[PDB]
């Protein structure tokens, strides 16, 4: 048996086996990445901070994502659009 | 010195002007040149000179040529240091590619990205041109340093979501060392 | 795909040899036809000719490995006009409406074993001219192609690379061995 | 005896269709067929916008890549009424001559293939290739470099490629002299180059002939001098004129032009200003990836320009500069939108080769094949 | 009213009818490298049919049926008649399997009965296990129980060989 | 150094050539470094902060439709005229 | 030399619609909307 | 100063209004209207039946040798009565100009050929009778230049699909090259590129 | 030497310095030049990085792979970090550049599978659109 | 409803019907010269059906400029055709080769989605 055919993708895409797509796969094998962005985001912890506002570059100034403000008074979690980091006020 | 036929202007510069030379001792110059192949012997020698002369085969795949940071090839999605992807699917690069070989379709994730569901380059459409790269608002799309990645089959060449993931995970350091060696030119 | 093996692995992998087959074969005649099959995959793969046919921009890389910097004659390769002589056509540049019966009688009236390689986007998948009147949508719909080269103007290391790519193809033809399996 | 020499035929450029009528080695009807490689880039470019159509110009003559994209790109920029920084301009001119060496060593080669001598086709390839490492260094791609654009260049020249290029035009002399010492006076080059092909000046004139097949007749017309074009009239060079008309005066033009573009090289490393590489109208030009990533305007603008083309005003241009084959053309028509409403182009091989068949009559079979090694034809911008 | 097997939409009948449509069927064409197999590929090819192709010699003999297809309707599988688990392994997502296996004179390999009569019975029963909806198998015109010899003796063991392998099919 | 041969095939070679031999291939000492250091591109004549409207250094909406020139003269109005200088191309 | 015609012509055999597109296809002549 | 506008050149533009002016005076019969544009361009705007009298004229007046004939080049604008528009443009080498002969001709009516004032409209207008159907009359042969040979129909006019009407493929049954209706794996993406906002007011009311 | 005998003994020594006779043999029909360099990286996978500025550009810098796999070798096995190194883009190998991300999601090198059991075929990514209605719930 | 407009090629129906007739008798002239120099399967009397076949669907125009037009393209048409310019494959589009031939019904096109 092969299990690279039945797992699933971070799309929630799998062709199910009554399907007559997975014959393409009888030679040649389904690429499926191991490294979902979902749990690499969600395994940083968040940043905490004491001012009102907040900026998110992503990394390096013109290597990363365009400068964005996040306001952090409402209590929570306040996830950049951006990069995903979660920033959070005290 | 032969005369010139036609007068030469200051900014202009005559080919073959030159008067046929009548005196003697160029007439027997010129029949010695024809009768004894004195100028195909300058050619045979010319010629015979680059024998000795090193090659310029640079022994493929042991030693190849050189390339450039700014060079195009296969087309890669990159990641951020965290680990989540790029791109943000706000697709100016498919709004930019003049060969249309990008599709994207795109959802809400879980958590509340913008992030694709489906990205895929036709990489027999797509002409290796660089505008996605030059469009793209974060770094997403690159052109990674591969170029050998002849395929043997038409539709290996599809390149889906997940083949440019992988080609951004294998390629991660050279791409990351020629947009850190490049990014101050663009 | 597969990880590339760490040294420390690589080091206990015995070596894989020349001939892909292996020397493991069990009767002596099917070892005789691996080795016969060895021998003229070798003597293919040792001088293929491609043919002089280039129809638009990726034939100026053509000529770069003709060039003396790449310098195809040192691994078989060599090109012929005349397609009869020639093993190889290399459809670089874009296959049009009117150029397709000519394509597809040169194809035909060369001689068989016949490897195509398809250099360029407008050789495969029909490119930056994919939705004109006047161009075919790639020469997979005419011509049967066993290499795909990739790039748009196709660097010459990589159409070189293609053309090691064919000649591992044609160092793994197996046809005296599915002669004696047929 | 009615025959083909078709797009198999390796003195034909790989898709020339000659059906030629032969009474013995004589030709006495030569009709050029064409439109094999003809791709409708002309109703490619209306569907879209300015800079996605600045791509198809590198392909359309793909030995004059840089002439061809500062064409469209003086075409856009007398429409939209921008004029370009200095360094641009010299960037422009070196690139342009770099171009015109590299199209005349194709030029050399091909000929040279044609005739029979394969030497300096491999001798001038090497330089050829050093080139479009020069290419490859400064955009990215060997040929098809996409790096003229409207309003300046694309990217900035990276540090040291002067110091390589000047190098470069110190070797290539010596490399000049090696090919002149081998087809140069070489008798059976000129037997397969005098006397072959003769074209009056009034047939250069009435038949629409531009470029070296105007100055092999003796006319003294070089569009770089006559209507100059960033910044060819701040560089000083000499033009090479041909006196007999034939393939041996077309041949010394081409190399005499090879020799004074190495002047022009010179000069444009000579001087060449510190400033910026685009202009500064961000509304037709991208800007800075630091101003991108960090202004509003310059992402809002970012944006719209790779999404939307640039609104270049209504109106009709035909610029037209000197390509190494010719005069190259672009008549652009625009109806105010994002994309243009026509982009017709003047490719001067289509007028060269629109002689073919008054020239290869009452000459032999060689002295065709010659003939079209001598016009200077890439059927890319023929069949457009 | 005959049933729908899957009822997968993605997997029904769309288009007009060129290369690019799908017609719903998933062909598999055995021994589609010989002279009908040619013309089946191209007729099957021209109209949307997405074929597996199961080839046994080489690849050189079968890649030049690439060009009846579209891109992904023409797919290739190395099998061998003696090998069941190959022929699972093709017709395990098919609902038309065709019979082309045939072979007009003994091999020192393949006889007769391993040809027509064992190779396509086995064919057939491995895709009745695999639930292929319908099979096309091929015959001769003339086969009967005993056939008589006319001039060669010996002969006629190819029309019992087909009549046999109908039979077992 | 460089890959060369000895003096004696050299002068064979100058001999040969007719001239002297300068090499056509390209080294390390003789070319420009690959990694070198990051570079500044220097601003235009428009970004200066003060002074700068985009109105008066508008490019494109300074284009008018064309000029009719035969009406141009009766709304104007109310050495023989060539149609540029003279080149002698001879 | 002027010859006299109707004003009404009909260009369907001259140009290159097959019969399908042009025996089977409605035209909708309308003004685009308004975003 | 402004250096990021280009700056026009008055010498290209006193002469090329002297010499509009001088052409309209000279033939009253033919031209309609002379406009120099932005870009220092000079256009003349002719009836249909005065192409060849007034290439000829610029062919060989002393004080017009518009000698050389670069490109022809044919319009498609549909929404026009006569929908094609034929642009000759010359170039002037004794007097180092430049000049733009425009005419309006619909399918059926044929348009004077300029084969006898220029050889280059040999083939030029062989071209946009390829890709337009602009018959050209007393031609010495009007043949398919570009397009395929079996090709039924001229694909540049606006009117006519991009990516045609029919497809090419290889039928091994017989054994050739043969035709068949258009069906694409995927379809040309028709992008909505339309400014909602007006930027040039200039070009407002330049229609009457 | 004005004759050249003294790249006997550089011969000499590149035999030496191969191994032997036998190694030499082997070296010479495996990688198609005999060449001196300094040993300059030794790759995870067994690649061997040497350079030598003595020869022209181009030449100067060379890949011998690793011993395991003979006759297989193709342009893919030269892994990212060694990538500009080989190519001419950088001048610092990964033993001396620290530029490099090194980052934990790294995916290990990959040759050309194509043309094996176990190359990439493409399908659609996104899921079913259009969701059936089924008579059962 | 009646313009003035510069003839093509003709002056009145008569003379374009009798170049069409002119058209129409150099390309039956020109039939066993197709079929003897074309590796084409047709015949002789199925290129004279697919000729009658032909001009019968091109029957129903009226007017001089559009029959004038089709005289020019079939003339052309008929110069690619003596000069063999034309291919095999060209030749052969006129019978609509490897195309199914689509049902009429309403029921076929009802079950096949047309
Ligand atoms: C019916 C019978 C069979 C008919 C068909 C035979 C096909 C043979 C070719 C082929 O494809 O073989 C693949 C086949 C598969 O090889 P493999 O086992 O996968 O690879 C072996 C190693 O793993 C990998 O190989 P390797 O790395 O060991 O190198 C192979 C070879 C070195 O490679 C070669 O010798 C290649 C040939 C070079 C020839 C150069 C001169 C040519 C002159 C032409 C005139 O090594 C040697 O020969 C040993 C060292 C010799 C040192 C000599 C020093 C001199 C100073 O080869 C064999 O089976 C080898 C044995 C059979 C060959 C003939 C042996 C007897 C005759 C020898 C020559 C007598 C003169
Ligand atoms: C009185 C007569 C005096 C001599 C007259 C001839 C002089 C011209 C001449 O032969 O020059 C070649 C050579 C001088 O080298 P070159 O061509 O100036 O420069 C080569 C580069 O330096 C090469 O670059 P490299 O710096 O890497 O050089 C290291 C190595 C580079 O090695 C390789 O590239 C790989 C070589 C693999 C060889 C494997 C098979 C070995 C079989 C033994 O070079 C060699 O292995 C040199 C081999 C030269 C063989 C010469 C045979 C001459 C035969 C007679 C001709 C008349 O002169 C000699 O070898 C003289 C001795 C000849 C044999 C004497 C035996 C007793
Ligand atoms: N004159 C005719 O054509 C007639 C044919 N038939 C029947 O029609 C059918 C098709 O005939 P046709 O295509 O013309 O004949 P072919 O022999 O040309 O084709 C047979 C096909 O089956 C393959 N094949 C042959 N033997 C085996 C085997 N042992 N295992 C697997 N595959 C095998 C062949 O592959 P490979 O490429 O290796 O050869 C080939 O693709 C046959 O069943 C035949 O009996 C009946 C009456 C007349
Ligand atoms: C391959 C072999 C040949 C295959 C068939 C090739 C056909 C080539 C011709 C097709 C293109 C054409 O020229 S068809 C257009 C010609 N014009 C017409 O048919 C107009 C018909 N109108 C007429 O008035 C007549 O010509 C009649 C009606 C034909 C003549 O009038 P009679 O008095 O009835
Ligand atoms: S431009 Fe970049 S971030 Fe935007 S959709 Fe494209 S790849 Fe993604
Ligand atoms: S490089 Fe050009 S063609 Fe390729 S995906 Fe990017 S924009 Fe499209
Ligand atoms: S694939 Fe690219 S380089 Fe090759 S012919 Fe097409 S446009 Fe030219
Ligand atoms: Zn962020």
């Amino acid at each position: 048996c092969r299990g690279d055919i039945e797992k699933v993708t971070h799309t929630g895409q799998v062709f199910d086996k009554e399907d007559y797509r997975n014959a393409r796969f009888v030679n040649a094998k389904r690429y499926v990445n191991e490294n979902w962005g979902i749990k690499l985001i969600e395994e940083v912890p968040p940043k905490e901070c004491t001012e009102r506002v907040v900026f998110c570059d992503g990394g390096d100034g013109p290597l990363g994502h365009p400068k964005v403000y996040i306001n952090l008074d409402k209590p929570g979690n306040h996830i950049c659009g951006y990069c995903g980091l979660r920033f959070v006020k005290k | 010195e032969p005369k010139d036929i036609v007068e030469v202007p200051k900014g202009y510069v005559y080919v073959n002007n030159k008067e046929l030379s009548m005196e003697f001792a160029d007439i027997t110059d010129r029949a010695a040149s024809t009768m004894f192949f004195g100028e195909l012997l300058r050619g045979f020698a010319v010629t015979l000179a680059h024998i000795f002369k090193e090659p310029a085969t640079i022994n493929y795949p042991f030693e190849k040529g050189p390339l450039s940071p700014r060079f195009r090839g296969e087309h890669a999605l990159r990641r951020y240091p965290s680990g989540e992807e790029r791109c943000i699917a706000c697709k100016l690069c498919e709004a930019i590619c003049p060969a249309q070989a990008i599709t994207i379709e795109a959802e809400e994730r879980a958590d509340g990205s913008r992030r694709t569901t489906r990205y895929d380059i036709d990489m027999t459409k797509c002409i290796y041109c660089g505008f996605c790269q030059e469009a793209c608002p974060v770094d997403a799309i690159v052109e990674g340093p591969n170029f050998e990645f002849s395929t043997e089959t038409h539709e290996e060449l599809l390149y889906n979501k997940e083949k440019l993931l992988c080609n951004g995970d294998k390629w991660e350091s050279e791409i990351a060392s020629n947009l850190q060696a490049d990014h101050l030119y663009r | 795909q597969q990880t590339l093996p760490v040294a420390e692995v690589a080091q206990n992998l015995p070596k894989k040899g020349y001939s892909p087959f292996g020397t493991k074969q069990s009767s002596v005649a099917e070892w005789s036809l691996a080795r016969l099959d060895d021998l003229l995959n070798w003597g293919r793969k040792g001088s293929i000719w491609p043919l002089t046919f280039g129809l638009a921009c990726c034939a100026v890389e053509m000529m770069h490995i003709a060039a003396p910097r790449y310098d195809m004659d040192r691994y078989g390769v060599v090109f012929r006009a005349s397609p009869r002589q020639a093993d190889v056509i290399i459809v670089a540049g874009t296959l049009t409406n009117k150029m397709a019966p000519a394509l597809r009688k040169v194809y035909d009236q060369m001689p068989e074993p016949r490897w195509v390689i398809s250099m360029g986007s407008c050789a495969n998948g029909g490119g930056y001219y994919h939705y004109s009147y006047s161009v075919v949508r790639g020469c997979d719909r005419i011509i049967p192609v066993d290499i795909y080269v990739p790039g748009c103007p196709p660097t010459a290391e990589a159409l070189m690379y293609g053309v090691l790519q064919l000649q591992k193809k044609v160092k793994r033809m197996k046809t005296l061995q599915m002669w004696y399996r047929k | 005896l009615t025959l083909n020499f078709g797009p198999q035929h390796p003195a034909a450029h790989g898709v020339l269709r000659l059906v030629l009528e032969l009474d013995g080695e004589t030709v006495m009807r030569a009709d050029p067929h064409i439109g094999l490689l003809h791709r409708g880039t002309e109703k490619l470019i209306e569907y879209k916008t300015y800079t996605q159509a600045l791509p198809y110009f590198d392909r359309l003559d793909y030995v004059s890549m840089m002439c061809n994209e500062q064409c469209y790109s003086l075409a856009v920029e007398k429409l939209l009424n921008i004029d370009v920084p200095l360094r641009a301009k010299y960037i422009r001119t070196l690139f342009a001559e770099i171009t015109r060496i590299l199209n005349h060593i194709m030029a050399v080669g091909t000929h040279a293939l044609d005739v029979g001598a394969l030497t300096p086709f491999f001798w001038l390839f090497e330089e050829r290739e050093k080139m479009m490492e020069f290419y490859e260094r400064v955009s990215g791609a060997r040929m098809h470099a996409a790096y003229i654009r409207p309003g300046g260049v694309s990217l900035d020249m990276p540090l040291g490629l002067m110091d390589d290029i000047y190098e470069f035009a110190s070797k290539f002399a010596e490399r000049l002299d090696e090919v002149e010492d081998v087809l140069t006076t070489n008798r059976i080059w000129v037997q397969r180059t005098e006397d072959i092909g003769i074209v009056t000046a009034e047939e250069a004139l009435n038949y629409g002939f531009s470029g070296v097949m105007l100055r092999g007749s003796g006319i003294k017309w070089d569009l770089r001098k006559q209507q100059p074009y960033d910044a060819y009239n701040l560089v000083n060079f000499d033009v090479p004129i041909g006196t007999k008309g034939d393939c041996y005066d077309r041949y010394l033009c081409r190399v005499e032009e090879m020799r004074q573009s190495l002047r022009i090289i010179d000069q444009c490393l000579n001087q060449m200003p510190a400033g910026e590489i685009k202009t500064d109208d961000a509304k037709v030009a991208p800007p800075s990836r630091s101003e991108m990533k960090t202004s509003m305007e310059a992402l809002i603008h970012h944006f719209k320009l790779f999404t939307q083309g640039y609104q270049v005003p209504p109106g009709a241009t035909y610029t037209a500069i000197e390509a190494p084959k010719g005069e190259f053309g672009v008549y652009l028509i625009s109806d105010g939108s994002s994309r243009p409403y026509r982009c017709k182009i003047k490719a001067p091989g289509f007028a060269h080769l629109a002689a073919l068949e008054k020239i290869g009559k009452q000459h032999m079979l060689a002295d065709v094949v010659a003939i079209i090694g001598t016009l200077d034809v890439v059927f890319g911008e023929i069949d457009r | 009213p005959r049933p729908l097997k899957t009822t997968n939409p993605a997997a029904m009948k769309r288009g007009t009818g060129g290369r690019s449509s799908f017609n719903g069927i998933v062909a598999t064409v055995f021994g589609a490298t010989g002279f009908v197999g040619r013309y089946v590929c191209n007729k099957l090819g021209k109209s949307g049919t997405q074929m597996i192709l199961p080839y046994r010699g080489d690849d050189s003999d079968v890649i030049r049926l690439k060009v009846t297809g579209d891109l992904g309707q023409v797919l290739f599988h190395f099998y061998n008649l003696e090998d069941p688990a190959s022929i699972r392994d093709a017709v395990k997502h098919s609902n038309v399997v065709i019979n082309l296996v045939g072979r007009d004179f003994e091999t020192k390999n393949f006889k007769f009965k391993d040809v027509h009569v064992n190779g396509a019975e086995r064919i057939a029963r491995i895709a009745r296990e695999a639930g292929v909806e319908r099979l096309i198998h091929l015959s001769s015109l003339n086969v009967e129980a005993n056939p008589k010899d006319l001039y060669v003796k010996g002969g006629s063991e190819w029309l019992k060989s087909k009549y046999e392998g109908e039979l077992r099919v | 150094l460089r890959r060369d041969v000895s003096p004696l095939i050299q002068r064979i070679r100058a001999f040969l050539l007719g001239r002297e031999h300068n090499l056509a291939l390209r080294f390390e000492d003789g070319l420009a470094d690959r990694t070198q250091p990051q570079p500044e591109i220097p601003d235009g004549p428009s970004h200066l902060l003060s002074a700068n409207y985009y109105c008066q250094r508008d490019g494109r909406r300074e284009v008018l439709p064309p000029i009719d020139l035969v009406e141009q003269q009766k709304q104007l109005a109310a050495k023989l005229p060539t149609p540029g200088k003279v080149y002698a191309w001879d | 030399g002027k010859i006299t015609v109707p004003t009404a012509v009909n260009l369907s055999p001259i140009s290159g619609v097959p019969e399908e597109h042009i025996r089977e296809r409605r035209v909708r002549i309308h003004i685009p909307p308004k975003n | 100063d402004k250096p990021t506008v280009r700056q026009p050149d008055a010498v290209a533009r006193s002469h090329l209004s002297d010499f509009g002016r001088y052409v309209a005076e000279c033939l009253p019969k033919y031209v309609q209207k002379v406009q120099l544009t932005a870009g220092d361009e000079l256009e003349v705007l002719i009836a249909p039946e005065g192409v060849v009298p007034v290439l000829q004229f610029l062919k060989d007046h002393h004080q017009a040798q518009f000698t050389n004939l670069v490109d022809i080049a044919g319009v498609d604008v549909p929404c026009r009565k006569n929908r094609f528009e034929v642009v000759y443009n010359l170039l002037s080498l004794r007097y180092n100009s430049r000049i733009r002969v425009k005419t309006y001709t619909d399918e059926l009516t044929p348009l004077d050929s300029a084969c006898e004032v220029h050889k280059a409209a040999n083939w030029y207008e062989r071209e946009i009778w390829d890709m337009y159907g602009v018959f050209f009359a007393n031609h010495p042969d009007l043949r398919r230049i570009l397009t395929d040979y079996g090709f039924e129909g001229h694909p540049q006019r606006r009117d006519f699909p991009l990516s045609g009407y029919v497809e090419l493929r290889y039928d091994d049954e017989k054994k050739r090259v043969v035709c068949e209706p258009l069906e694409l794996a995927q379809e040309f993406r028709k992008f909505d590129l339309s400014a909602p906002w007006e930027q040039f007011p200039n070009f407002r009311n330049a229609n009457p | 030497k004005f004759l050249g005998i003294n790249r006997l003994t550089k011969l000499f020594q590149m035999v030496r310095e191969a191994g032997g006779l036998k190694q030499a043999y082997l070296k010479l029909y495996r990688n198609d030049d005999l060449k001196i360099g300094t040993l300059v990286g030794i790759d995870k996978y067994g690649n061997k990085y040497f350079e030598n500025p003595y020869y022209f550009y181009g030449r100067n810098r060379w890949i011998e792979f690793a011993p395991h796999v003979n006759m297989d070798y193709d342009g893919s096995m030269i892994p990212a970090e060694w990538y500009g190194w080989m190519h001419y883009k950088t001048d610092l190998p990964p033993i001396r550049d620290g530029c490099r991300p090194k980052y934990k999601w790294i995916a290990d090198h990959s040759e050309n599978l194509s043309g094996t059991k176990e190359a990439y075929y493409p399908y659609s990514t996104t899921p079913n659109k259009v969701e059936a209605w089924e008579p059962k719930a | 409803a009646v313009q003035q407009v510069r003839p093509i090629l003709s002056v009145d129906r008569e003379e374009a019907r009798k170049r069409a007739l002119n058209l129409y008798k150099a390309w039956y002239r020109q039939i066993p010269y197709i079929v003897m120099d074309y590796d084409i399967p047709m015949t002789v009397e199925q290129c004279r059906d697919k000729l009658r076949e032909e001009f019968v669907k091109h029957r129903n125009v009226t007017d001089i400029r559009v029959i004038d037009m089709l005289v020019i393209k079939g003339q052309m048409e008929l110069k690619e055709s003596v000069e063999i310019w034309k291919q095999k494959g060209h030749i052969m589009r006129y019978w609509k080769e490897s195309q199914d031939p689509k049902p009429t019904d309403f029921l076929s096109k009802f079950i096949q989605g047309v």
